[PDB]
């Protein structure tokens, strides 16, 4: 992410990584057995087998005390992902429980995020937090090695969806967070990421809102980041975390 | 204490 700050550890019990073959991407806890991420990371549909989750982690590929790996019995893209226009862009991992039954064991470092209430309505004065490992400048060279989180205003889809922002290009299920002035963003590195945003009637106050889907180009002026506007898919959610 | 409830208070 691109001006933020390093993340207090246990500023992000919620966040996850997720790591196979030569790949990356971030997605979050939203119940202790399923994460939620972006359908785009899994575009090219690896097998489970060679998927491992790690829950608790603050450093990129570091293994810490408090971090928790796992494997991934399934995973569901949503049925109407496009690899084109990016909507729908969201997808469920089924973690593989041990042999008590248990998938992710929590602590004050690994919990569940709230999911979005959906039925209140948007508002451009909301806030969120965007975190992820991505590019911390765009042309950076490496991933970072903490994670980092920057805060980002919502934007409405009628002020995002305008011709001077995204345009045609912003669909249902698709939201937006940023600056129209630039310099905080989500970037390359950042998919899958969790955004989290204020909610005034939740009892934490704050509630998973986004995926981290797309962009164009890391922090740049007149340019929110693109997320999965996870309200939107409550349903498909419940439904298919039965399961 | 138990669990934070993620309901709309
Ligand atoms: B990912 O780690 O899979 C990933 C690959 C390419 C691009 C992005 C990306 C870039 C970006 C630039 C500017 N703003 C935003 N919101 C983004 C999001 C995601 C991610």
């Amino acid at each position: 992410v691109v001006g933020g700050l390093v993340a207090l550890r246990g500023a992000h019990p919620y966040i996850a990584a997720l790591y196979w073959g030569h790949s990356f991407c971030a997605g979050s806890l939203i119940a202790p057995c399923w994460v939620l991420t972006a359908a785009h990371c899994l575009q090219d549909r690896p097998a489970p087998e060679d998927l491992t989750v790690v829950l608790g982690q603050e450093r990129r590929n570091h293994s810490c005390e408090p971090c928790q790996t796992l494997a991934v019995r399934s995973y569901r893209l949503h049925e109407a992902f496009s690899p084109v226009s990016y909507q729908h862009d969201l997808a469920l991992l089924r973690l593989q429980e041990d042999a008590d039954g248990s998938c992710a064991l929590l602590s004050p470092y690994v919990q569940p995020v709230c999911l979005p209430s959906g039925a209140a309505r948007p508002s451009e004065t909301t806030l969120c937090q965007v975190a992820g490992w991505g590019h911390q400048f765009e042309g950076a060279e490496e991933y970072a090695s903490f994670l980092q989180e920057a805060q980002v205003p919502f934007l409405s889809l009628e002020r995002c969806s305008a011709p001077d922002v995204h345009g045609s290009s912003i669909l249902p299920g698709m939201l937006c967070a940023g600056f129209l002035e630039g310099g905080t963003d989500a970037c390359q590195g950042d998919s899958g990421g969790p955004l989290v945003c204020e909610d005034q009637a939740a009892e934490r106050r704050l509630t998973l809102q986004g995926i981290i889907s797309w962009g164009s180009g890391c922090g740049d002026r007149n340019k929110p980041g693109v997320y999965t506007d996870v309200a939107y898919y409550l349903a498909w959610i419940r439904e298919h975390t039965v399961s | 204490n138990g669990p934070l409830s993620c309901g709309q208070r």
